[PDB]
């Protein structure tokens, strides 16, 4: 596609139809419903996955316990770095998977409509289809349903 | 007649990162890192912390006269001590195994102080002359409240033999000390007997201390030193002191009344008259976020600490 | 495809042909052979990757060594959590890659046949192809080979 | 004429997880986590462990009469001690640097006990009267087997000066002790001389002990205490004891015959008459799995420990 | 595609055309330019990502500090193993993402040309197109320039 | 007949890389990111030469073992190098109290300035020059540690010593002293006259009282006697007060802490290499633009990141 449309604010994915009667946007509720559930499932799983990470504890050492004090400091900083890496890296993995998940849904919706009207339509290229037999509002819905 | 597939968009400028790409603008983005704290020390789930203010744990437990505020404290959620408390050991010296005691204290939520050896119990020794200008109270020489600096009476210091049997159900923190004088003259002036010792026994403890006379630098105007010791006297055990000099006897001891999760927090902040679920030494946190970067040392139901400055999830599509 | 077939139990991927002579299933041995080797390679690599993880040791401390005892406990629990996270996360990565690897092989097999007969066949949409010139058992094999 | 692409399916109900999705049913699924152990302590690769049963390491090494089973143990693969062994120091006291000794012991697979100072060697001291009701054996007062509680003979305790030169090729674990009596009367009754000491020297060790008379609580009916010490006497070095009282002399010592990977396992289980490649304190493991969640502390060729309850790989396609 | 061509040594991706006039290779500079920048960006990010890993310190213990010496050794070895795992695993992730990134660019270049000549050409299958109307050197460039 | 084809590059490279899916995969180009080579010697660190102790230990250096005269007044150092088992340690047998803790302080220090605090000529009523042993030879004669003094009786008398030194310097001061544990009562009175002796040492923080431990010990360097050494950091404006009637190993020289910073005590058998580097390991220096290395975990300087991996190779080109 050239880009996304600001027009529709119903859902995330959807159709736009041109027709002898008129024209307007129409969001796919089936696609948007499964998408909203998918992302909300992930954001919660990232919270649960990290919930058994290291919890640091104040310890006190005297001035002839400098070696162990240092060991303690290096140990706590060590884990805090390790989990900060895991946290940061996990977010980049979740983010990347979110954006690819959206681009996956666009193509899957374009292929779903194309498979539904094989010889009865012509794929232009820019993410649109020209009907061979004319298609009123009821047929548009029938393609959407 | 025609139909087209497309996706949502808007005028948002919020951006996120990816392993592949950086600075990528999207429609919606969920921040998951808490960066803000309230900047004060609060009650933890409705339980007020013990704020020691200018006193140290040692000063509190031994009863430094400047710390009279904490003679009988109520239950606490956590303890707050400054980085370098002014009111510590007023009479110079050291607390033996002090960091270990502080570790026990971080498992404790409430003491009940009781007197185990009354100050009037000492018939053959002077219990009231044991005071120093190093420990002032209301403009006069005083001393630690919870322990007694015994000295000779009528130029005599007869051998002490005292026992206390812990008849309580609680573990009992008992404290005592030894005085290291400056010279042989001071030794005999205070305690008569030139060569002295302190024996202390329990079912587990087998101590024998001897004073260490030496010329030391003046600290709070004193070249003498006092060294303090502690022990946990289990229910039904007894502690037996024997000494012919230099003994800093117990007067009060602490019944361990409640244990639980607590900590000794180092912070320069004062009580804030607030309540929270999550405290750091730098301030409290009220947040639904899974992560935070305020401070690593925390107590309560807190988010997970990280060192990251920024942490933002993608929710919805790119522009 | 609409869904998967319980019928074939020969390989993982395969063809089903309709023909003037008859009809029957036929599993792609070339595709199944490379798939079975791929999954068996990974399950072994996950075993080798984690083989240098932390090994915990019993240590004993006395009752005036409470601080170090605690340090030791937190340290061992720390690593055990860290590697439990790495283990758990690795399995979800291996699993996700397995299922996407299968869906990749289905589409790659559909595109392989489609590319082999461009103008000589018609793609229906449901995962099937109608020959324009009639195709006997030998040609079916020739498409498979 | 036509050709179609498809995939396998069946009636399996096994499910797996994914970063995207949870509870996803597939055709085939490979479990990789071991959750089952045999529930007993076993030989490790054909080598039987040392099961101390009711004895502690201290009780074993010193020779508590209740521990006569372990007077001369064969080579072991690992050591098993209960959480709170009944037969420890029958005569109350402590083992100096005990956790450090136990650490050495975790590096050791076999001792050979030898006598270094015969009990008949003591001409001017009583070697056979040193017994206590705190250490019963077959209904009579006894004492630790491997050390000797010397007492005065004919109202005399002459100064002891004994050396043992380790003429063996092995490192030698040597043990001795000091008796802390209850009072001056007991001191002179047992050892004649009122002020006493014990000197011990090697090429590395420079010890001087003095008894600590004090009133202590009764433990196993004794208010006296005995404090034990140890050292590793290297081949060709000698150890020199000197004392005029309160000396618990060595009789037997342990030649370190074999070192290797071993551990001191804390467990309440008994010997199971099995053999395994992998032991935990809660039971043995025989498994081809790469992971397991039985117990973190293990010994042998084991799978990799994790805290996970469940761990399942996908092998087939989804439904 | 069956395989890659040794012929072209100009860029990473490119075209090969057969024509009435002649035939020769031709690398896509637009595709190669964005690819070279993409891989160089990643190799630098892997360097920056690991720069806050554990740094080990020599500590000394005496012969009655054997328990803590052991604790210290296990601790330092622990982190060194942890970060060695993170390093090794990161490289396999970066490598896998590199090879999939290349296969992505091939298909995106094949679809770009196919979309540019819909009814005017026939997709063979092996990664080539047969023009219906004959196409000289200028048209070949016009398909490549992105203005056909 | 006219046609166009899409394709990708290839060449005759044999370099291979790994993937989570696949192993041993050949590609056109591959970027190595692991450094496996070091120069094999100890170098200056950013133009600052290290202190190479050679055969001496830290103890031998600080106390002034006669074999260690090379290090009587060392210049500023970048790091310290000590062998696994230095030959010249405590020439007179004994131990250094809290030695590992001292070494930890030393790893935070870049330069000492040694000063004399108690002159050897100060001892009017005690013998300062007889305190020598064959255990500490110097040029074929009995000698002793340079920086401390083994006092013994004079004219069959050892009067009680009472000495103070007030640190009037701006620097923290490392002070060292010791106690002699003799073999027997005879040796005790021969050397120090008084049979029962002690050493008291006090500062604002220190409160020590030592008593000798007479015992029969094995001979080490031909000595059955022992000497135990102690140390402390005397803060600016504090004073240290010694009192003793025997067995006292008095300080002569002390060390002003002149510079602090990142340093380490490196264990290595290598000698000085006459090189300069940005990154040192105990096994050799590293000059590398690589992000990773596997030479040695313990390092100092601007170094790459250590890993245990033998191999680490990134993919840059396409597969073949
Ligand atoms: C050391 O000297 C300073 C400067 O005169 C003095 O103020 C200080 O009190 C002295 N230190 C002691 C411990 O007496
Ligand atoms: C302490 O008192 C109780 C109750 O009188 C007694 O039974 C117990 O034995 C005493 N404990 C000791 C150590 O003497
Ligand atoms: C996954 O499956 C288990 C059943 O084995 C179930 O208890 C659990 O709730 C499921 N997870 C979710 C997120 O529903
Ligand atoms: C121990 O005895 C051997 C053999 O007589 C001898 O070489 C060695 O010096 C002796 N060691 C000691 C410390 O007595």
């Amino acid at each position: 596609i050239e880009g996304g449309w600001q027009g529709m604010v119903d859902g995330w994915y959807g159709y736009h139809h041109s027709n002898e009667q008129g024209s307007g946007y129409a969001a796919d509720k089936e696609s948007t419903q499964k998408a909203i559930d998918g992302v909300t499932n992930k954001v919660n799983s990232i919270i649960d996955k990290m919930n058994t990470q290291f919890e640091a504890v104040g310890r006190e050492f005297n001035n002839l316990e400098r070696r162990i004090e240092n060991l303690n400091k290096k140990m706590e900083d060590g884990f805090l770095d390790v989990w900060t890496y895991n946290a940061e890296l996990l977010v980049l993995m979740e983010n990347e998977r979110t954006l690819d998940f959206h681009d996956s849904n666009v193509k899957n919706l374009y292929d779903k409509v194309r498979l539904q009207l094989r010889d009865n339509a012509k794929e232009l290229g820019n993410g649109c289809f020209e009907f061979y037999h004319r298609c009123d509002n009821e047929c548009m819905e029938s393609v959407r349903n | 007649d025609q139909i087209c597939i497309g996706y949502h968009a808007n005028n948002s400028t919020e951006q996120v990162d990816t392993i592949m790409e950086k600075n990528v603008t999207v429609t919606h983005a969920q921040d998951i890192l808490e960066k803000t704290h309230n900047g004060k020390l609060c009650d933890l789930d409705g339980v007020k912390p013990l704020i020691l203010r200018d006193c140290s744990v040692a000063g509190w437990l031994l009863g430094n006269p400047m710390c009279d505020e904490f003679l009988n404290v109520p239950e606490w959620s956590y303890i707050v001590e400054k980085i370098n408390p002014a009111n510590d050991l007023c009479y110079p010296g050291n607390f033996n195994d002090y960091e270990e005691l502080k570790h026990l204290l971080s498992r404790i939520n409430h003491f009940e102080k009781i007197q185990i050896i009354p100050k009037s119990s000492w018939s053959d020794h002077e219990a009231s002359a044991g005071v120093s200008s190093a420990c002032p109270y209301q403009g006069r020489s005083s001393f630690f409240r919870n322990v007694v600096w015994l000295i000779k009476k009528d130029n005599a210091y007869p051998t002490i033999k005292r026992s206390y049997n812990n008849t309580n159900q609680e573990d009992l923190l008992v404290l005592w000390g030894i005085h290291h004088p400056n010279d042989a003259a001071e030794q005999t002036r205070l305690y008569q007997n030139p060569t002295t010792y302190i024996s202390v026994g329990t079912s587990t403890l087998n101590q024998r201390l001897v004073p260490k006379i030496a010329t030391r630098s003046k600290v709070n105007g004193q070249s003498g030193r006092m060294e303090f010791f502690w022990t946990i006297l289990k229910p039904n055990d007894a502690i037996n002191f024997e000494s012919n000099g230099n003994f800093i006897a117990p007067e009060n001891a602490y019944k361990i009344v409640k244990k639980g999760d607590s900590t000794i927090m180092k912070s320069e902040l004062e009580y804030g008259n607030c309540n929270t679920k999550c405290q750091t030494p730098i301030g409290a946190i009220n947040s639904s976020m899974p992560f935070h970067n305020i401070h690593p040392l925390t107590i309560g139901e807190c988010p997970k600490y990280v060192k990251s400055s920024r942490l933002v999830l993608a929710t919805g599509l790119r522009n």
